[PDB]
């Protein structure tokens, strides 16, 4: 069934899982017609689909095209999520199809279900656990690839660096979380935590800044800090 | 106007006909139902005394043979037969009648209930879901399970009903998921009357046929069936317009005879209120529509 606190190392198991977020699938800026009304201007978006034991994400970027002269467009876009990820998991090598979907918001879970139909052994799960997996358009890299594209595209990254070589996957998990969830909750100053000091490179090859084992402990420190500062601000405590 | 004659009544048992019903005390001179009307199924179940649970029955329609009730003593209930000599037969009712040891059907003149509950139940098609083929009378009762259910377990005991299921390949078309699932009228119209049924008669029988069994025997199985075969018409953009004028007909007939207080279990929220109240075909189901916001509102 669904996916919570109590079932957590399971995501770290030997069986392949993949998380799916749809949330940046469908984005839009809200403006002022020249008439006074208002209207959305859609603006690319993504399917975030996540491997939590390797850190494999299969970014499926949603270009603005695929939403011309469709109405409903907020379901269209579950719709439309489940039909990529469906055609993602065909187009895997059979030792490599998941054996779970896990979806970050339930309404995720009809569409996926009817899109997986052929796929009777693969599971589609809820989940309880407030992911911060929204937050993926505050990754500057990712960001930038989805702005750019002229086209849908699929772009393959490891969401966890080279991280796997020195911790485990609970652990780049648990930081990756962390990481999302501040910037989150203030994307400035996560940002600023991440890149103030200006003798750290990010790799070309990577997406987050390349921290020694010990900075990673202030890092992380700095960001539970501005976790429950905000928690601080937001409700005066 | 035809009779089903009892060799006798053993047991304290409440016997129902159709929509009617009638309580007889142990071993009182009771010797069956006469003025049966002609021309539709008919359906007597029973209800021991004792043993409330299990309420069962027979589906028949005299025109097919002259049936009998005699109790089991071994079984425990009482049983539909066949009398083949149909000249013993006559003789043993027309005596039973002499004696007046019969209840008499008792329809009022206008009354048209058990016609609009059963105008496309019919005996032969009852056969094709609940199977015995040795018998021409089909026996129901509260706890047999529906093809449907044993997929999700004695398979000669089972309702046959059509296995509907929306989240299904047969419900689905590749390509059209989205479409097929938020609007269910290539299932309906395609793959059930044009593949399965062959027309809507056979499909409001089935959906008829559901519902008298989920009424006289607490059956289930019978309940989601019902519900089913409403909520794929509800879900459909495209439907016939006589077909949805005959549905507006078969619930209104069929709400209006639910009893009151078995309402919280026979009826499922969900299905009712996206129904009338979000589904395409929320404006087409007027007068029951009007039926059930007038006696189960609470249900809305
Ligand atoms: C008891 C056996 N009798 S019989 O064989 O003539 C069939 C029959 C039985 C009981 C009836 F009320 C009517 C018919
Ligand atoms: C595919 C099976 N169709 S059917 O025509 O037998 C449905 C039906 C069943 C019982 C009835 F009393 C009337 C109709």
């Amino acid at each position: 069934g669904a996916m919570n606190s109590s079932n957590y190392a399971e995501l770290f198991n030997n069986d392949i899982k993949l998380f799916v977020d749809d949330t940046n699938v469908y984005r839009v800026t809200v403006h002022k017609t020249f008439e006074g009304n208002v209207a959305t201007k859609a603006i690319n978006g993504c399917i975030f689909t996540l491997n939590p034991k390797t850190g494999h994400l299969f970014l499926k970027i949603i270009h603005t095209s695929v939403w011309a002269g469709q109405k409903r467009l907020s379901q269209l876009a579950k719709w439309k999520t489940a039909e990529e990820v469906s055609a993602l998991v065909r187009s895997l090598p059979k030792e490599e199809q998941p054996k779970q979907i896990i979806v970050t918001r339930k309404a995720m879970l009809d569409p996926l279900e009817v899109h997986m139909l052929d796929f009777p052994n693969i599971a589609i799960r809820p989940t309880e656990l407030r992911l911060p997996f929204s937050a993926a358009m505050s990754i500057d890299k990712l960001s930038d690839v989805v702005m750019k594209a002229t086209e849908p595209q699929m772009v393959l990254f490891n969401i966890y660096d080279d991280w796997l070589d020195r911790i485990s996957s609970y652990t780049a998990f648990s930081r990756l979380t962390l990481l999302l969830r501040a910037l989150k909750t203030n994307e400035e100053s996560a940002k600023m935590i991440l890149l103030s000091d200006p003798t750290i490179t990010i790799k070309s090859y990577h997406l987050w800044p390349s921290f020694t084992d010990e900075q990673w402990i202030t890092i992380e420190s700095q960001m539970r800090d501005l976790i429950l500062t905000e928690y601080g601000r937001k409700y005066n405590v | 106007m035809n009779t089903v004659p009892f060799t006798s009544a053993p047991i304290e048992v409440t016997i129902g006909i159709d929509q009617y019903s009638f309580n007889v005390k142990e071993n009182q001179p009771f010797h069956g139902i006469k003025d049966i009307p002609i021309g539709h199924v008919h359906v007597i179940h029973f209800q021991h005394a004792d043993n409330s649970s299990m309420r069962y029955g027979y589906w028949f329609d005299c025109r097919m043979g002259n049936f009998y009730i005699q109790y089991d003593p071994k079984d425990g209930l009482y049983k539909m037969m066949e009398e083949r000599d149909g000249a013993k037969f006559e003789n043993i009712v027309h005596n039973f009648k002499e004696r007046q040891m019969m209840v008499s059907y008792p329809k009022i003149d206008e009354d048209d209930t058990w016609y609009n509950l059963t105008e496309f139940v019919q005996m032969d098609k009852i056969r094709k879901i609940v199977r015995k083929d040795e018998n021409q009378f089909s026996y129901v009762d509260s706890s047999m399970t529906t093809v449907q259910e044993n997929e999700l377990s004695d398979p000669a005991h089972s309702l046959n009903y059509t296995v509907i299921n929306f989240k299904s390949r047969e419900a689905i078309r590749p390509g059209h998921e989205m479409e097929d699932f938020l609007d269910k009228s290539y299932y309906l119209n395609t793959v059930m009357l044009q593949g399965i049924f062959k027309n809507s008669s056979n499909y409001f029988g089935e959906l008829q046929f559901a519902f008298l069994n989920a009424m006289f025997f607490g059956n289930y199985g019978s309940s989601l069936q019902w519900h089913a075969m409403i909520e794929l018409i509800c879900s459909s953009a495209t439907v016939p317009k006589h077909m949805l004028d005959k549905l507006d007909e078969i619930l209104y007939y069929q709400i209006k005879t639910l009893p009151e207080q078995y309402s919280d279990i026979l009826l499922n929220e969900r299905v009712w209120n996206i129904c009338l109240y979000s589904s395409f075909q929320k404006n087409s189901l007027h007068n029951t529509e009007k039926i059930m916001e007038n006696k189960y509102p609470e249900l809305l």
